[PDB]
């Protein structure tokens, strides 16, 4: 409602670097807010795409940003009569970024990995890897829970059980308030998908450069399954956390599986031990139900509510015809120990192929009325197809069915304006939470400052 | 007695006809002061109104083109007729309605294009062997239904990129079957093999030179191939006047839009053709799989009839996709494609077993209603689609157009066309709301308030600006 | 905390078999590799092999191929090392090791299991007094413990009274039996002025003999 | 297999010194080396992994360094707990191999030993054996040589030696030599001697007795 669409702020990266593919706010030890931006096709040293991360100080004018430097060199270790190998070419560093406390977690989901033992090998597969940084001190660390040293022949003998070679860990990322990093790995267990959790402090303390294969004892990975409903489900495409069981000491996980049960799509709510509490099934096949999940209390009862995006949902129209427009589902958490019922509200896009619901950002309380609000993105929507971000305000009965404000893309055609969103942080310190929007197609980020309600 | 034409008390010839389709206007000078000028045509002549000064438009419908339905789609140079009439003239007065008919025939011996788009992953190695004679076997069976048969062939596996594709050792790129004890082709997304031709022995010989590849994940990139086989008309060689059949065979799940993000691919499918001179899909490693919505739009645009010939283990999956892509047929393929021949013939019978009408460019103020005559002269009101037809059957529809008020544009035209058919009925509509005597009005007449008004059709109207 | 608690010391005969254990404490045995290392005073440390308890896949040094068999039961959180066709040269201390962070390291160690292979039966020692020959300011006595099996033996002077100025030497293997000796040093005005006794306890055969030293 | 040459075999140092153990491999191992510690009569404790990295809980006075095939463990300012055994281990290739070991020992001033000879007891002679015991107590350094002589002539068959660890009090070593003969062979001769060769005296310290005579 009260986002200023006139005086925007634009940050920009190098051409073709996909600057803005992912973003987040970052507060330093002094509470100063900055913006961390991933650019998963930033050129490395060998003039080859490796990705990169930028840490942008807040300026009303915007501009260029300094790089948050990471080691982009391929690594090799000859240990235990074996040869360990990491390959950082086309790894997509910055395909997801997330900040917690004074720590930045940037992930390269397509970093490849292989192990050689004489004439056998583990196969060069994308296990993924995340890089951690404390910008004020200069500390660095890595976390790659799917790296293994099992040779290819063994996987075939054991029939590919517990095969973590294609995890692509870091595809999606989130950090609990207690500091436990939760990584989505949609390719784990032969494209079933897995989740990896470990404390941030233990990642830093148990990491040494050049080891390549090391243990994090406090880590916890999800479990393989023989149920075909999970086959090629990409369980872990999107991840989020919240409180859904009434006990405030436990933290619950929300996992998107957009091709679960033969492309039906599903979202599951689990405890910290990966035991399933609820499962929201998709409505329409190939809609990619679970492409994006968001957690925030919208109706102001203190109980977190769940939002699910299905950006390929095809709406029914006249003459038995279907129009791919996208849809968002709202689930309000009931009072006490009860199951999440049918959706409380259906928000459906308008522009054909607009992919409404591709990104959902909790905004906090934008208009300061007492109810939290959200932003939904249609990266190819709007009358021109340049992209749209729609703001929906919270109310006592859930959300308003019509938007309160619509942000049209200030970038040319094909910028994917809205593909990545982040809100609920006051960056200019005026008392109102603000919204950053990524447009990786144009290699830019736009900052919308919230203003007093007109 | 007084009717709605009198009791409304109209002011002009134009407002008179707008009351009801039954009213008329009398533009005669010699007319009593107390007698109204806007009555039924019977009452006006009863009151000695000159028959030439009577404005009474009658809604009608006359045919302009009316070729006969052809008996054989064979021969001719797209001169086959399957819809009759092809063009009619329509004239409607305000708030009136008129009816007309249209005949549709599923013509016998109509040319056919069949493009065989085959999964060539490692599990299809046995299937390739059992269709070596298909081109001649199929030419024998379709010869009973048509005399213009053209067949082609394409092949797909998946996006040749990690992690779908093995990328180690270096040998595995040239031969993915390296760690086995055989040789197979390097990975390929989709390759066009044979342009649609009537020389069916070219099919057998191109098939005998084909071989399979091998990838890592069960879902295959078939939808990438369906898209390219559709939007690349000139390379596949679809004919203009022919039933286009796209046979899609696979024994596994398929990738859908947004799956490509697991390979670093985020650019949406642009629905354009990207098969160059090398006959390989060049955007396979840079462009995401197509979405069901985008496939539907292109299949409908090119009049392609997609056929899902899949094995039992994935029939339910593709039956559900078929529900989301109208006009699609499903058949149960055997584990070696040995039954693919009969599967194709039954699909062609099921495809042409339906006639469904569609309306394009209908003006906002026009509304239609349909009555269908399927089977033996059995009228079905409120329906616009017949089912259960055989090659050579003929159906007909009764249509009624109802106009609301009078639109600004006095001439519009819309189309009635069966789904997938080449011919169509063009309905040229003309809204007759004006009077012929308005073309001979007297602006600034001496008879009307010392020139302050205009004399038309025998009455005084206020001039412009008043 | 990480702690590896192994089985107690074993005492076996040649040609027989023994199965050692290594129980994980404060963690899951399935987490990392588990090695076994053999230690002897002369030959030093030797690496036997490893096992991944998650799947049961083992590696071995070709030297131990045949005698060593490594297994693991994730249920009891315990790893095992079985030795077969035991020999005199298999008498050693055996440790189980696991790494800290590095997948291939050797950081945390159990307390060790003492293995002794011998055909000797449970024999009681022979305690002999060692008085000097027929002068100075210091005098030194002795006590000889010969031909006992198995280890160990506790040795005190005057029942733990005279403690300072004593040297008890490590036992030595003399033809399948053990021999131990101890000396004590005092002043000339103490002996033979004060009675000095040699207390030897062999709890295996349950004998506590005492020999008082007498001059010549 | 990879041979681990660890040097020196032992060193005599004091509290507060800065010492350096070295380990040399038969080929490059690229920092794939670990360092171990075994306190007297106890188990092992890890010190270094991957060449330079401290194990959790180890004080910072330890440090590892080196590359290729030559590595070094250094202890800055020795503590009283640091006197123990130390081993290097490589895991660059299977099988894992260890170094010979290095023992840190307390340094002090030299001290000549207190020799003492003891004829066979009355009880042992009546049973059929005869053991002459020779005690060599409290000396430094540890390097010592014992020699048995029967009627002035050297004897090497039937000797049984035993040493103690460095004493906790005075930091000296001690040794026990035992010559065992039959009763019949013990009486064929008259003079029994054990000579002690230490660096504290160019002349061997001699102690002996004569059978029957006392
Ligand atoms: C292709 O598409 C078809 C239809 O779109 C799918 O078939 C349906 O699958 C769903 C899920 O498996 C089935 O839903 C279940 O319905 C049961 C009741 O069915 C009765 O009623 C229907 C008419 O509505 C009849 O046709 C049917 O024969 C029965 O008489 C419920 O009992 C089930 O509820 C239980 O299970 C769900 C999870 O499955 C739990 O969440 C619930 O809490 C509860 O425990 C369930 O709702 C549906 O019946 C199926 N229809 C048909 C016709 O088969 C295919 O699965 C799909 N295939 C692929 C490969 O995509
Ligand atoms: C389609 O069929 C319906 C019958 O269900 C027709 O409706 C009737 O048409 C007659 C025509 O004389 C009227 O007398 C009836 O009053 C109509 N009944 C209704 C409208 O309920 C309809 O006219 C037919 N239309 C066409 C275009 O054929
Ligand atoms: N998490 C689990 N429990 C789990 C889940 C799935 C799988 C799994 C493994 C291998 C599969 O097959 C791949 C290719 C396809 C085909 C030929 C081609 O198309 O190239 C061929 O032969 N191999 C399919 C599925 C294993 C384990
Ligand atoms: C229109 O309908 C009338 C009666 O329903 C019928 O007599 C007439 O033939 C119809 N017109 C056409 C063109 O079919
Ligand atoms: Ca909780
Ligand atoms: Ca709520
Ligand atoms: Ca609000
Ligand atoms: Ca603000
Ligand atoms: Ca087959
Ligand atoms: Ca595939
Ligand atoms: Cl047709
Ligand atoms: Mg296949």
């Amino acid at each position: 409602l009260n986002l200023d669409p006139v005086q925007l702020t634009f940050y920009a990266g190098p051409n073709g670097s996909q600057f803005g593919f992912s973003l987040d706010f970052h507060k330093d030890s002094h509470g100063r807010v900055a913006i961390v931006v991933g650019a998963p096709r930033t050129l490395g040293p060998s003039q080859e795409e490796t990705g990169g991360v930028f840490l942008c100080p807040w300026r009303a004018e915007g501009g260029q940003c300094p790089s948050l430097l990471f080691d982009l060199r391929d690594e090799t270790r000859n240990v235990g009569s074996q040869t360990l190998q990491t390959f950082k070419a086309r790894q997509g560093l910055g395909a997801s970024v997330v900040s917690w406390s004074d720590v930045i977690v940037a992930c390269a989901p397509w970093q490849h990995w292989n192990v050689l033992e004489k004439t056998e090998e583990a196969e060069k597969t994308p296990v993924g890897s995340c890089f951690l940084a404390q910008p004020e001190s200069g500390r660095r660390a890595e976390y790659s829970p799917c790296r293994g040293n099992t040779l290819s022949r063994i996987y075939v003998e054991n029939d590919f059980s517990w095969d973590k070679r294609y995890c692509e860990a870091g595809f999606s990322s989130v950090v609990t308030q207690a500091g436990e990093l939760v990584l989505g790995a949609p390719g784990g267990y032969y494209f079933l998908g897995l989740l990896a959790q470990a404390p941030v402090a233990d990642i830093f303390s148990s990491y040494r450069p050049g080891i390549l294969l090391w243990h994090v004892s406090s880590q916890s990975l999800s479990f393989d399954s023989s149920n075909p409903e999970y086959f090629d489900g990409y369980w872990g495409y999107s991840v989020a956390v919240g409180e859904f069981d009434g006990d405030l000491n436990t933290t619950e996980y929300v996992v998107g599986a957009p091709t679960w049960s033969w492309t039906l799509g599903a979202v599951e709510i689990l405890d910290s031990y990966y035991q399933r509490l609820h499962r929201l099934r998709g409505e329409q096949m190939a809609s990619y139900f679970g492409h994006s999940v968001a957690v925030t209390d919208v109706n102001g009862d203190g109980r977190h509510d769940l939002l699910v995006g299905a950006p390929l949902y095809m709406e029914s129209r006249a003459d038995r015809k279907l129009a791919e427009v996208g849809r968002v589902y709202l689930f309000l958490q009931p009072r006490g120990p009860h199951a999440l019922g049918a959706p409380s509200l259906l928000l459906t896009g308008t522009q054909l192929y607009g992919r409404f619901g591709s990104a959902i950002a909790p905004l906090g309380d934008l208009d300061r009325d007492g109810y939290n609000d959200i932003a939904v993105a249609a990266p190819y929507g709007g009358p021109s197809g340049r992209g749209q971000v729609l703001v929906f305000l919270g109310q006592s009965e859930g959300l308003r069915s019509r938007p309160s404000q619509v942000l049209d893309s200030p970038f040319p055609t094909g910028s994917a304006f809205g593909f990545s969103l982040r809100g609920a942080v006051d960056i200019d310190d005026n008392g109102y939470p603000d919204l950053i929007v990524g447009a990786y197609g144009a290699n830019q980020v736009a900052v919308y400052r919230a203003q007093p309600v007109v | 007695g007084p009717n709605i034409c009198t009791t409304r008390g109209v002011s002009s010839c134009q407002q008179c006809l707008a009351v009801s389709p039954m009213c008329a206007w009398c533009s005669d000078e010699a007319l009593p002061l107390g007698s109204p000028r806007c009555d039924l045509k019977e009452n006006l002549l009863k009151d000695n109104c000159a028959p030439e000064s009577i404005e009474f438009p009658v809604s009608e419908a006359r045919v302009l083109e009316d070729r006969p339905l052809s008996d054989k789609g064979s021969g001719d140079s797209s001169q086959v007729t399957q819809v009759s009439p092809q063009r009619i003239a329509l004239r409607l007065r305000p708030d009136d309605s008129k009816n007309f008919s249209i005949q549709v025939r599923q013509v016998e011996d109509y040319p056919v294009d069949i493009y065989y788009l085959m999964d060539l992953s490692y599990s299809m190695k046995d299937d390739l062997w059992s269709i070596q004679n298909l081109g001649t076997k199929l030419a024998t069976q379709m010869r009973k239904l048509t005399s213009n048969l053209r067949i082609g062939f394409g092949a797909f596996v998946d996006k040749p990129v990690s992690p779908y594709m093995y990328i180690s050792p270096p040998e595995a790129l040239e031969n993915p079957c390296y760690d086995m004890k055989t040789t197979c082709l390097p990975m390929f997304g989709y390759k066009h093999v044979l342009t649609l031709t009537d020389q069916v022995t070219r099919f057998n010989e191109e098939v005998k030179k084909q071989s399979v590849s091998r990838n890592r994940d069960a879902p295959e990139g078939g939808f990438d191939a369906i898209m390219q086989a559709t939007v690349c008309d000139e390379k596949i060689g679809w004919r203009n006047d022919a039933s286009h059949l796209l046979v899609f065979t696979t024994d596994a799940k398929t990738h859908i839009a947004l799956d490509g993000r697991l390979a670093g691919i985020v650019q949406p499918n642009d629905g354009q053709c990207h098969v160059g001179s090398d006959n390989h899909y060049s955007a396979s490693t840079t462009m995401d799989y197509p979405s069901l919505g985008l496939m539907t739009e292109k299949l409908s645009q090119k009049n392609i009839n997609l056929i899902f010939a899949v094995t039992e283990n994935v029939v339910n999956l593709y039956q559900n996709y078929s529900e989301l892509i109208p006009g699609t047929t499903v058949g149960v393929l055997s584990m070696d494609s040995s039954n693919v021949l009969q599967l194709i013939v039954d699909a062609y019978g099921k495809i042409r077993s339906k006639v469904e009408l569609e309306v394009r460019d209908l003006p906002e103020e026009l509304s239609l209603s349909f009555n269908a005559t399927c089977l033996n002269n059995e009228v079905i009101p409120g329906l616009k689609s017949c089912m259960g037809l055989k090659i050579g059957d003929t159906v007909s529809f009764s249509i009624e157009a109802k106009v609301r008020g009078c639109p600004q544009e006095k001439e519009k035209s819309f189309t009635i066309k069966p789904v997938g058919f080449k011919d169509s009925l063009i309905v040229q509509v003309t809204f007759d709301c004006d009077c012929a005597c308005q073309a001979q009005a007297e602006p600034n007449s001496h008879r009307c308030n010392n020139g302050n008004g205009t004399f038309e059709c025998g009455v005084c109207r206020c001039g412009p600006g008043w | 905390e990480v702690q590896l608690q192994q089985s107690g010391a074993e005492l076996v005969k040649p040609g027989a078999s023994v199965k050692l254990s290594c129980t994980a404490s404060g963690f899951n045995i399935k987490d990392t590799y588990v090695h076994w290392v053999k230690q002897r005073p002369e030959q030093g440390l030797e690496w036997i092999g490893r096992i991944d308890p998650a799947n049961g896949y083992t590696k071995y040094d070709p030297k131990f191929q045949g005698k060593a068999t490594i297994t693991a039961d994730t249920s009891s959180n315990t790893a095992y090392l079985q030795l077969s066709s035991l020999t005199s040269e298999d008498t050693a201390v055996y440790y189980c090791v696991r790494p800290l962070y590095d997948y291939y390291a050797m950081d945390y160690w159990g307390q060790g299991t003492s293995v002794t292979v011998s055909s000797a039966k449970t024999t009681a020692p022979s305690v002999y007094p060692l008085a000097p020959v027929c002068t100075g300011s210091s005098v030194t006595l002795g006590c000889l413990v010969k031909g006992y099996f198995p280890e160990p033996v506790t040795l005190t002077w005057n029942s733990g009274s005279l403690s300072s100025g004593v040297h008890t030497f490590p036992a030595v293997l003399q033809s399948d039996l053990y021999t131990l000796s101890s000396s004590v040093t005092v002043t000339s005005s103490t002996w033979p002025s004060q009675s000095i006794t040699c207390n030897v306890a062999h709890p295996a055969s349950s004998t506590k003999v005492d020999k008082k030293i007498e001059p010549r | 297999d990879i041979l681990m040459t660890q040097s020196p075999s032992s060193m005599s140092v004091s509290l507060g010194d800065t010492v350096s153990i070295t380990c040399h491999a038969s080929q490059g191992i690229s920092s794939n080396i670990g360092w171990l510690q075994q306190k007297p009569g106890k188990s092992f404790m890890g010190l270094i992994y991957y060449g330079t990295n401290l194990v959790d809980g180890v004080p910072s006075r330890f440090s590892g360094s080196g590359s290729g095939a030559d590595y070094s463990l250094t202890i800055s300012s020795l503590d009283s707990e640091d006197f123990a055994d130390y081993y290097c281990v490589q895991y660059a290739q299977l099988p894992y191999t260890f170094g010979g070991g290095t023992k840190l020992e307390i340094k002090r001033a030299d001290a000549a030993p207190t020799v003492s000879i003891f004829p066979p007891s009355s009880e042992q002679l009546t049973s059929g054996g005869a053991s002459v015991v020779c005690f060599l107590n409290n000396f430094y350094p540890k390097d010592i040589n014992v020699k048995w002589k029967i009627d002035g002539s050297e004897r090497q068959n039937g000797v049984l030696n035993s040493w103690t660890d460095q004493d906790s009090k005075d930091s000296t070593y001690s040794m026990s030599s035992t010559l065992t003969l039959t009763k019949d062979e013990y009486e064929r001769h008259n003079s029994y001697t054990c000579e002690a060769t230490h660096k504290t005296s160019t002349s061997p310290i001699v102690k002996s007795f004569n059978r029957n005579e006392c």
